[PDB]
């Protein structure tokens, strides 16, 4: 129905373009990441208007419409 | 032997790399905060040696923000000051300097620069930058430009070709072969027979294995194409959901392998491609036409592009790792070694294809060792070819990339403008002798003339953009100001280029990179 | 100070300029503000803290203090550029800042050969700035919640001046990240604490008997063969710095692997394993620690808005960096004021609520300590962190209604992730 067309930025900065729905659960925004990039979706970390994207929660309730960018980020833990 | 010194880094490009590391020259220009910081980098890891061109005293605010300088040092040398400290970093690097400036280098010995692996040139002025780049082009000499100026930080790489095969990416799709599997593995497939297994021996199977008996039975009961679309493999999941053997009770069992199977479901049906990028490296000129000049890199690359049309039906070679999976110890070991010796096969098959284009180049056919063999078949999927164009080229009327400029100033607070505003310093600078607001006394009417000469440059090379005021006020304020956490930014930055560029491992950036201090972002251009 | 010296860092505060932090206000005493009386505090004379240390002496602080607990070792050395191999086996803060007080003229870099928890509030309190190059996170969680702690509300509202900034740091590879956290105004090391990648832990079911990874071999040998064995005297700890222990495990871990035909064990990878190595170059931390550094400038002198949060940086492929602006997680059990909900069955039996306790993926906690007030006194329900309690309580992990708890109250939760007393209220189902 709706098909959205989003784009995600990995830590490198490749942009790729994932078809979705409202409904779509986080995880499965993973899921069509790793399907095109190999990210395993347990070490992804998506970040979209500042929030930290839940894997339960869906599409629609972080706001995410047509063209938005997620960007998938990281912490880094030794120093 | 303390190769413990150098553990860390020997977990990151190896001794292959770390070999690569020590026996480079480096030449550093300008001994600047922004120049030994790059330096810092370089020498900590244990580059093997370096020369520090640089012909200016040590002035009171260059000890100010630099850490190789000192009180004592000024009125001295720069280069020899910043050499001494330098050393005392690390005493399996050899320094050197000398006290000629790049001017008078390139008027007197060209061919000075003959000798380094790359030259790295720090806060050079327009000219001197226009002449070095110039002559390192025509020499085939690795340059990269950098530069603090204020909150503003920059450097330009210039490799006419620099061409990589250990690319180091931080993830790939796997190469299971699953879709179109080599009869090596067709064999080890059909001696697994699932409805007819011990108890553990169910939940213990790889679930690649997994995977590929149910993709018979699909294949079987569609008489047809394999899954494709999402409803497909939904299906495939359940159909693979039913292998799951039940107990006693009634109940399906917790066999992980089988969970595993259907989560993979997503990659491991992937379609065996070639990635376009190796496309684009087969259908380069370089790789079509041999000569007797070609580089070791471009054999290797006609080596599989040969590959391709006989032994592979169309495909690269198997890469022969891997990913953990739940399994027994046998099951795994055996699987592995199916994907291993493939492989080990598939690059012997290449050095046949090896053998075969250095007879018509005419040389030796054990040149390329069954060392530098292996890391081009496992990485043959992850080779890339980063061209660069040179300075000439860039700051030519008729060669600039306005697209790439106009198309960027969309957001008016792009990185783009710090560059803009660099060039537009940088003719104030050849018109002047000086650069802006360096004197509080000149920072009210340089405001004025630095808007003139940003208007003339962009008249130039006919640029319709419109930069805010803004940054003509902030460019002055900046006075030609080298503060020293912006310079040790671009020292990180820049230090791990170069380390690029000397072990041929990882991959460079291309171009143009942007650093602004004031809003912690950044940016790469292909100017 | 001579002629010249500070004209890199003078034009920044004595000048105005568009984009400047709206308090900012141009003078040429703010130097010389900034010098005497701008106390910060860095913690970690790593990697990362070396560079800190320089990177703020050359940007015109001053009063410098550094906290670090290690010792000199021979693998710090291809980056820790304060240190040369005559050092190894001394404390690093000692020869940070017997480095820096020689190299920088008139720097007074205070070293504290010390553990950070060593110091409580009264401590923490005194500096303006605190930025820390730290090693794990546990320790980034620590200070975290130190740091919170200082705040005062009265009454519901938060006083700004006891607000403390902390600057985080963290590198791995050729990856690296930066943060400004206010503590009780942005997003703190808890709100993002799911950020941090998985820190791979293998089944013990695969360590004890069914290895497909060399990986898995040196781990069967590390908690598995080693306190089977105890090959250097029974009581004896594995030492991961110790190269005989380290020499023991190897071969050990090459009999395992030939035997399940495992290729792969190698020195390097053993005491990667073992010690869980991080790799690290000079040129990744430099970044990190420079990033840092011009933020605790820009707060400490108001000359530039300070960055709204976060930056991570790549440099495997190309250069990349993003920047964002993390939100503040209005539940967050270390920053956020009121006490967490949780939900339980007056029958469910107190193991159950420490189970939610350390898994959560939003607590996280890994040794936690809970108390209430039952009766008159305030009760040690369980504690774990000393033997002698965690044995006089240990039958209480069989109860909630049967311990005397009542829907509405709230526990007491102590762990060593953080030296905050988190609070958590009791709902019954
Ligand atoms: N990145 S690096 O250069 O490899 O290493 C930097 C570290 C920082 C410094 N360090 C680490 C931890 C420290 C502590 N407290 C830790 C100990 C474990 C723990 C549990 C709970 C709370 C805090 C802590 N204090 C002081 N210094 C520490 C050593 C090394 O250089
Ligand atoms: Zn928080």
């Amino acid at each position: 129905h709706h098909h959205m067309l989003i784009k995600v930025k990995t830590l490198t900065g490749k942009e790729i373009e994932i078809d979705i729905e409202p409904t779509d659960k986080v995880e499965r925004i993973k899921e069509r990441v790793e399907e095109k990039e190999g990210i395993p979706p347990q070490q992804q970390r998506l970040i979209y208007s500042g929030k930290q994207m839940n894997d339960e929660k869906t599409a629609a309730d972080y706001k995410i419409l047509g063209g938005s960018v997620l960007h998938l980020v990281l912490a880094l833990r030794g120093g | 032997l303390k190769e413990q010194k150098y553990d860390r880094q020997l977990r990151l490009w190896g001794d292959h790399g770390q070999e690569a590391l020590e026996s480079a020259h480096v030449c550093l220009i300008n001994a600047t905060a922004t120049g030994t910081e790059i330096l810092k980098n370089l020498v900590l890891p244990g580059i093997g040696s370096f020369t520090i061109i640089d012909g200016n005293q040590v002035s009171g605010e260059d000890a100010g923000n630099n850490f190789f300088l000192q009180r004592s040092s000024i009125g001295k040398n720069r280069a020899e000051a910043a050499m001494e400290f330098l050393q005392e970093l690390n005493s399996d690097v050899s320094g050197s300097f000398v006290e000629e400036s790049p001017e008078n280098l390139l008027d007197n010995d060209p061919s000075f620069f003959c000798r380094f692996t790359v030259v790295v040139a720090t806060q050079l002025p327009e000219s001197t930058s226009l002449r070095l780049a110039d002559v390192l082009w025509n020499s085939q000499i690795p340059l990269l430009i950098c530069r603090t100026y204020g909150l503003v930080g920059y450097m330009r790489i210039i490799i006419k070709e620099h061409p990589v095969i250990e690319s180091h990416p931080d993830n790939a799709l796997e190469d299971l072969r699953l879709d179109k599997p080599f009869p090596e593995l067709r064999e080890h497939f059909q001696s697994y027979d699932l409805d007819h297994m011990e108890k553990k021996d169910h939940s213990h199977t790889p679930w690649i294995v997994i995977i590929a008996k149910y993709l018979a039975q699909w294949y079987s009961e569609t008489n047809g194409r394999i899954p494709k679309t999402y409803k497909e493999k939904e299906d495939f999941r359940d159909l693979i959901r039913q292998g799951i053997l039940k107990n006693e009770n009634g109940a399906p069992e917790d066999e992980e392998n089988f969970e595993e199977a259907i989560k993979n479901v997503n990659t491991a049906l992937n379609t065996t491609q070639i990635p376009s990028s190796i496309e684009d490296i087969f259908n380069d000129d370089r790789c079509i036409n041999i000569t007797k000049q070609t580089p070791s890199f471009w054999i290797l690359a006609r080596a599989l592009k040969e590959f391709v049309a006989k032994e592979g039906q169309g495909n690269l070679p198997v890469r022969g790792t891997i990913p953990d999976m739940i399994a027994d110890s046998g099951k795994y070991i055996k699987l592995q070694n199916v994907y291993r010796e493939k492989a080990k096969k598939d690059a012997a098959a290449v050095g046949n294809h090896v053998a075969k284009l250095l007879q018509s180049i005419g040389q030796a056919p054990e040149s390329i060792s069954e060392k530098e063999l292996k890391l081009l078949c496992s990485n043959s999927a992850f080779l890339r070819v980063v061209r660069c164009r040179s300075l000439a080229e860039e700051y030519g009327l008729d060669t600039i990339n306005k697209d790439e400029i106009i198309s960027s100033m969309d957001n008016p607070d792009n990185e783009i403008v710090l560059y803009l505003m660099l060039r537009a310093v940088d003719r104030f600078h050849k018109q002047q002798g000086r650069y802006p607001g360096v004197s509080n006394y000149q920072v009210e009417e340089d405001i004025g003339k630095l808007k003139s000469c940003l208007t003339g440059f962009l008249q130039e090379y006919g640029l319709s953009v419109m930069v805010k005021d803004d940054y003509v006020h902030e460019f002055c304020r900046y006075g030609a100001a080298e503060p020293h956490t912006i310079a040790a930014f671009l020292g990180g930055a820049a230090a791990q280029e170069v380390i690029k560029i000397i072990t041929k491992q990882f991959v460079i950036f291309n171009n143009t990179y942007i650093y602004s201090g004031m809003s912690q972002t950044s940016a790469t251009f292909q100017l | 100070d001579w002629e010249g010296r500070w004209n890199h860092v003078k034009k920044f505060l004595e000048r105005s300029g568009p984009f400047t932090h709206p308090d900012f206000e141009p003078s040429t005493e703010s130097l010389q503000f900034l010098l005497d009386t701008c106390k910060v505090l860095v913690i970690g004379a790593g990697g990362l803290g070396c560079e800190l240390l320089k990177n703020l002496a050359l940007s015109g602080f001053r009063q410098i203090h550094v906290i670090d607990m290690d010792t000199i070792d021979v693998s710090n050395l291809n980056r820790q550029f304060l240190f040369r191999p005559k050092d190894i086996g001394r404390p690093k803060a000692e020869v940070a800042a017997e480095f820096l007080n020689d190299r920088v003229p008139n720097c007074n870099v205070v070293p504290h050969f010390n553990k950070i928890q060593d110091f409580n509030d009264t401590f923490y309190r005194q500096f303006h700035i605190i930025v820390c190059g730290l090693d794990s996170i546990i320790a980034r969680r620590w200070i975290n919640g130190m740091l919170i702690s200082l705040l005062n509300y009265e009454d519901g509202v938060l006083d700004p001046s006891s607000i403390v900034p902390l600057i985080d740091g963290g590198t791995e590879g050729f990856k690296g990240n930066a943060r400004v956290i206010l503590p009780g105004m942005t997003a703190c090391i808890e709100c993002t604490l799911e950020l941090y990648p998985p820190q791979v832990n293998f089944p013990m079911c695969t360590i004890a008997s069914m290895p497909r990874l060399p990986e898995h071999c040196i781990e069967y040998v590390r908690m598995l063969q080693w306190p089977k064995e105890q090959p250097f005297g029974e009581g004896v700890p594995l030492d991961g710095d110790d190269p005989e222990h380290i020499q023991w495990i190897f071969q050990k871990s090459l009999e395992r692997a030939s035997q399940y035909n495992i290729r792969g064990v190698t020195y390097r990878l053993t005491q990667g394993v073992v010690k869980r190595i991080i790799p690290a170059v000079a040129s990744t931390n430099a970044v990190i620690a420079a990033v840092c550094a011009t933020e605790v400038f820009k707060i400490a002198t108001s000359a530039y808005i300070p960055l709204n949060n976060y930056l991570v940086f790549n440099d495997v492929d190309g250069l990349y960096t993003y920047t964002f602006e993390a939100e503040r997680k209005e539940n967050c059990p270390a920053c956020s004021q009121l006490p967490q909900n949780i939900q339980f069955s007056p029958s469910a039996k107190l193991q159950e609520v420490l189970d939610y306790l350390t898994n959560s993926a939003s607590l996280q906690m890994k040794s936690p300590a809970i108390t209430a007030t039952l009766e008159g006194k305030n009760r040690t329900l369980y504690l774990q962190s000393v033997t002698s309690i965690e044995e006089r309580t240990r039958p209480n992990l069989s109860k909630l209604k049967e311990l005397g708890l009542v829907d509405g109250q709230e526990l007491a939760v102590a762990d060593v992730t953080t030296p905050q007393t988190v609070l958590f209220k009791l709902h019954f189902t």
